């Protein structure tokens, strides 16, 4: 029962950043999923979590 | 002039010591250039030896000969043991080092100093 | 008492009879005492150290409580160290120590500052 | 701190231990990243008055070595008693904490 | 501030310029010169002359522990400003 | 009670000075001077002849016990006409007391080796050998231990200079690394700092 | 020893070679927090010795 | 103030590898006892020699 | 006032720091018979 | 007070309880199931790997990192070449030079940091009277060659221009400490 909540987190992580390409983008440029915070962004297009 | 001796009591005892460790630094040349590798004749290793020693042929010290052989023996050591490496014992040879000239003129041209 | 186990140390083995064995190193200790000089320092202070253990292993039958008076740890140390001072003397009186000093040094020699 | 209920049981039973309790990694236990500015005491010779260096100074009083016995300046010279360099230590007492393990 | 010299090299506020026969110059070729671009001289030079009523004033820099050791700085010339030898600051007396 | 001061016992200076009496009047052959330091370490100096006798000494007899030698090297002194002073430092668990035994030496006077006494003098006569060149008679194995192989000199001499005489790097012409004299893009910068004020009146020495 | 590496770094500025205590004492106080955070980790370190 | 602070001292039975792996094991524990003691033992005041 | 690093009033809690392995597993007996039981059972 | 880390050798007789039990410990290797006990039960725990360079180690502002020359509010030079930093630098790191400056100003013409001969000790910066030469908090400038990393003063004020904003927080946090 508790895996059910733990592969729908993982639902949101995969569909949570924007569709497929978003999801590529990140996946592969950062090697990571997660999903946080934007506590901000930089000048220079750096995105803070 | 009352000194302790180390080893020997005058410099005529000091002189057999110093022909024991030639002899066997002589007979060492032969087999450190082949265990080593060295790019070397047999020859010029025991010239090297031969020049080594002169070096410091104007000793009449018994108690500085004596130390003088302390260190030759103990050089001889790690050479025999393979604790020095070719880099080593290649240095005695100073292979890329532009001696000074020894005239006065040529001293004076490249600089400064005596 | 109930004969030790071990005596805590390693190498250093249970003695089974200690008062026995002290006395013999203790009383050959004043043996070889009696051979130094009457005004050898050396000689009248382990002299006075011996007697004093000698007495205390004649006063006390029990292991425990001996190792309490003697106070150099398990009863087996103090064996070994009766063993070292029995080895000290017989080298004392040869060194002959209790002689005047040999030599004076330089006159600054300890002194310190510069 | 994200494990289920399922996998704390596993590890719990698999280690021998109670991991949940003293997690290795840390989270909100530790101290905050920006704290409240210190305001930090003063030692003993922070005084107006009564406070003379010349009473203070432990450089100025160090002395050279005594000398006990010289061969050039000081002669060292009922039985005079031998002595030992200290009384000899005493023997350490057996942990009441845990003797053995 | 920053300028060049004849064979085109930055001058610092140093006044440090190679001669364009110096060799060392080849250094810079496919690289670049380093040169800080804002010059402490022309920037205390842009500060306002401080107005006080008394003739003397103390420096500390600003920012108490955090500037420099505290100075006083004399103000009775009327011909030139007291200048702080630690940041470059000046004051003049107001009469 | 003074917190800046160090405070200070009377009782191990008493204990320390009645010792170095001791050690004094059973080795009057060898000992040339006893004093205990305000630090409270008690040193006995001693002539070179009574280095064996007297570690001996100090580490069998009953009222010594010196068993474990902390340390073991030397002083460079370049003014004195025995510019080496040997420094012996030890240690007694019996007594949970410390001593210090010092002799002396020139560049061709060598010492006897203690190793005979302390295995663990071993490798510190080889380190006092090559940093200092004083030389050990009867050592087991005397020769470098620190320097590099066939290194010229004993590097811990006053006179000896801080960054030595030969420096090396690899050549590519002969396919090995090189000695050559060395040679320093930036010098090392000597500071004069000693103020020329005095410090401490208690180490005045005679106007002379 | 990477949360100790912090303590040190904590109050010195440096992982490794904080150069800390010097003849007189220590160069710096301890940050507010410190005392805390060291009991944080003292108190988990012994069951990492028991896994050892 | 290595004397205001209570620790055992493991002490080892056979003289190897052995026994001087459990006495540094237990030596850190050890020194867990004893950083508990200075954590709660922690004085106020100054942290270095007032002498200038 | 005067603010330092300072433990909590109180002190904070108790440490542990004492070896603590947990006792675990079946009996030597219970161990032998379930090994045993396998094999007769695979002879079978 | 000492303990004893290995002396549990109170011999006791064997029942055949305890000799069965000592039997299934040797034959069924059951010490050494313990042992995967543990590395499985790690398996299932999550790592502590952070992510770099997307995450980063924890610091704090005492961090010691490469070096920076600060200015005054006005964007004057602090730095007033009196050499305390040249002069305790245990590496000989720093070299100095200095004259009047064109307004009469005490000024450095050379203010140099080899940075290959700096062991980061912040000794520097605690002798510095104006707060003029600080390590700030950069550690990430790896050089691809050996002369990149010979500091002159241009290059050491481009790092105070640089790293001023965040230099200036971590000093107003810990500067009541020292
Ligand atoms: C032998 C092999 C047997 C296979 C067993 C299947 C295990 C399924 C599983 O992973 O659930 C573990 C699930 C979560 O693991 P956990 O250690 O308890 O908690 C860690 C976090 O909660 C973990 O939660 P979270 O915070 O990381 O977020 C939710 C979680 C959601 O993701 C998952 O749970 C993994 C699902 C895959 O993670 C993600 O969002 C990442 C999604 C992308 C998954 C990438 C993993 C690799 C994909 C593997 C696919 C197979 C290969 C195909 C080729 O725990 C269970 O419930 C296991 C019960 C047994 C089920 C069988
Ligand atoms: C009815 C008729 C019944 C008749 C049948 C009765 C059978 C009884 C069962 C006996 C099974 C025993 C198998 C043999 C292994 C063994 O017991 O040997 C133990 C061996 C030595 O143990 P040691 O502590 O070194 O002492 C030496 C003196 N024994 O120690 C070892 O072998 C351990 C080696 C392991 C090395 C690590 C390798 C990984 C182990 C994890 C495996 C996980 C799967
Ligand atoms: C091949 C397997 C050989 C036979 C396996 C049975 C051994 C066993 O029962 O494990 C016991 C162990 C408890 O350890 P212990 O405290 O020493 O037991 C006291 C027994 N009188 O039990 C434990 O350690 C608890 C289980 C932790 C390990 C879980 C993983 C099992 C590993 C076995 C699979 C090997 C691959
Ligand atoms: S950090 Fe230390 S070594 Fe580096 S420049 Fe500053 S004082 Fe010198
Ligand atoms: S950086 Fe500071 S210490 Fe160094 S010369 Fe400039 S003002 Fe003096
Ligand atoms: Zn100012």
């Amino acid at each position: 029962m508790e895996l059910v909540e733990v592969l729908k987190r993982g639902v949101q992580q995969v569909t949570g950043h924007g569709g497929l390409r978003g999801l590529l983008r990140v996946f592969f440029r950062a090697n990571d999923i997660r999903i946080g915070t934007l506590v901000g962004e930089d000048k220079y297009g750096n995105k803070y979590y | 002039t009352s000194v302790k001796p180390i080893f020997s009591r005058d410099l005529n005892e000091a002189k057999r010591r110093v022909r024991e460790l030639y002899r066997a630094w002589y007979r060492e040349v032969p087999n450190t250039v082949h265990l080593m590798q060295l790019d070397i004749t047999v020859k010029q290793g025991r010239d090297k030896v031969r020049e080594m020693f002169m070096k410091n042929a104007h000793v009449t010290d018994p108690r500085v000969v004596d130390l003088l052989v302390i260190k030759g023996k103990m050089e001889l050591q790690e050479t025999i043991k393979v604790w020095k490496q070719r880099t080593h014992v290649m240095r005695f040879f100073h292979e890329t080092e532009t001696p000074r000239p020894k005239d006065f003129l040529s001293k004076f041209y490249m600089g400064h100093d005596p | 008492g109930l004969l030790k186990k071990t005596t805590g140390l390693v190498g250093l083995a249970v003695c089974d009879t200690p008062h026995e064995r002290l006395t013999i190193l203790y009383t050959k200790t004043l043996d070889i005492l009696k051979h130094f000089p009457k005004h050898a320092a050396y000689r009248k202070y382990t002299e006075q150290i011996t007697n004093e253990k000698l007495d205390m292993v004649k006063a006390e039958p029990d292991v425990k409580k001996l190792e309490a008076l003697l106070q150099g740890g398990e009863v087996e140390e103090v064996i070994l160290q009766a063993e070292k001072e029995l080895s000290l003397a017989r080298k004392m009186l040869k060194w002959k120590p209790w002689e005047p000093l040999v030599e004076e040094p330089p006159a600054n020699q300890w002194k310190w500052p510069i | 701190a994200s494990a289920t209920r399922v996998i704390q049981k596993l590890r719990n039973w698999a280690s021998g231990q109670d991991l949940q309790a003293k997690l290795q990694l840390r989270y909100q236990e530790i101290a905050k990243r920006t704290q409240p500015p210190p305001k930090l005491p003063v030692g003993p010779s922070h005084k107006l008055s009564n406070n003379y260096y010349c009473t203070r100074d432990g450089r100025r009083e160090v002395v050279p070595p005594s000398i006990i016995m010289s061969s050039q300046k000081a002669l060292v010279s009922t039985e005079k008693k031998a002595v030992t360099p200290a009384p000899p230590m005493k023997r350490w007492e057996l942990s009441k904490d845990q003797p053995y393990l | 501030g920053v300028q060049v010299s004849p064979s085109g090299e930055k001058i610092t506020h140093t006044g440090q310029v190679y001669d364009e026969k110096d060799y060392r110059r080849v250094r810079f070729v496919d690289r670049q010169k380093e040169v800080n671009e804002n010059f402490a001289i022309d920037l205390i030079a842009q500060q306002p002359v401080n107005e006080v009523e008394h003739r003397i004033i103390a420096c500390d820099g600003g920012g108490g522990a955090l500037g420099h050791p505290k100075v006083y700085i004399n103000l009775d010339k009327e011909t030139k400003t007291g200048t702080c030898g630690y940041c470059g600051l000046q004051f003049k007396q107001h009469h | 009670k003074r917190p800046t001061v160090r405070p200070r016992s009377d009782v191990t200076h008493k204990q320390l000075s009645a010792f170095g009496e001791y050690v004094a009047e059973i080795l009057p052959k060898y000992v040339q001077q006893v004093q205990v330091s305000c630090l409270d370490e008690l040193e006995i100096c001693i002539h070179p002849d009574g280095v064996i006798p007297t570690l001996t000494f100090l580490r069998d007899h009953t009222n010594a016990q010196f068993k474990s030698l902390a340390d073991l090297t030397a002083v460079d002194v370049p003014t004195r006409q025995n510019r080496f002073e040997i420094v012996y430092n030890l240690l007694s668990l019996r007594f949970n007391s410390r001593i210090r035994v010092k002799t002396y030496a020139d560049e061709l006077t060598p010492i006897d080796s203690i190793v005979s006494v302390h295995i663990a003098a071993n490798w510190y006569e080889r380190e006092v050998w090559d940093m200092f060149g004083v030389f050990f008679f009867n050592h087991p194995d005397l020769r470098r231990i620190l320097t590099d192989y066939g290194f010229e000199g004993h590097p811990f001499r006053k006179d000896f200079p801080l960054t030595g005489y030969v420096e090396l790097r690899y050549d590519d012409e002969v396919k090995r690394v090189v000695a050559e004299p060395v040679e320093l893009a930036q010098e090392f910068r000597k500071f004069d700092l000693n103020s020329p004020w005095e410090a401490f009146p208690a180490y005045r020495q005679p106007p002379e | 020893r990477e949360k100790m590496f912090e303590f040190y770094e904590r109050v010195s500025g440096a992982r490794m070679h904080a150069a800390y205590i010097r003849p007189g004492g220590v160069h710096q106080d301890l940050p507010l927090g410190l005392l805390d955070d060291i009991y944080e980790f003292s108190k988990n370190f012994s069951l990492r010795i028991d896994e050892v | 103030v290595y004397d205001q602070v209570e620790f055992d001292v493991p002490i080892g039975s056979r003289g190897d590898c052995y026994d001087r792996y459990l006495c540094r094991v237990e030596e850190m524990r050890q020194s867990l006892r004893i950083i508990e003691q200075c954590l709660n033992k922690m004085p106020p005041g100054e942290i270095k020699v007032d002498d200038a | 006032k005067v603010k330092q690093d300072m433990p909590p009033p109180g002190g904070y809690g108790p440490i542990d720091y004492k070896r603590n392995l947990p006792r675990r597993g079946l009996s030597g007996y219970s161990m032998f018979a379930v090994g045993i039981g396998a094999l007769i059972f695979g002879y079978w | 007070t000492y303990k004893y880390v290995n002396k549990k050798e109170q011999e006791s007789e064997v029942d055949m309880k305890s000799a069965t039990d000592n039997a299934a410990r040797i034959l069924m290797w059951t010490e050494l199931i313990r042992g995967l006990g543990m590395t499985l039960s790690y398996l299932f725990r999550e790592p502590a790997t952070i992510n770099y360079p997307f995450e980063k180690g924890p610091l704090s502002p005492r961090f010691r990192g490469e070096h920076a020359l600060r200015r005054y509010p006005s964007g004057e030079e602090r730095c007033i070449a009196c050499k305390l930093c040249e002069a305790i630098c245990p590496a000989q790191a720093i070299t100095i030079e200095a004259e009047p400056r064109a307004d009469g100003s005490r000024r450095t013409t050379r203010y140099d940091i080899d940075m290959t001969k700096c062991i980061y000790c912040g000794f520097c910066q605690e002798a510095c009277p104006v707060d003029a030469i600080v390590e700030g908090p950069n550690f990430e400038f790896s050089t691809e060659t050996h002369e990149e990393l010979l500091y002159n003063k241009e290059k050491l004020l481009n790092n105070g221009d640089k790293w001023e904003a965040e230099i200036a927080a971590n000093i107003q946090a810990d500067y009541l400490y020292r």
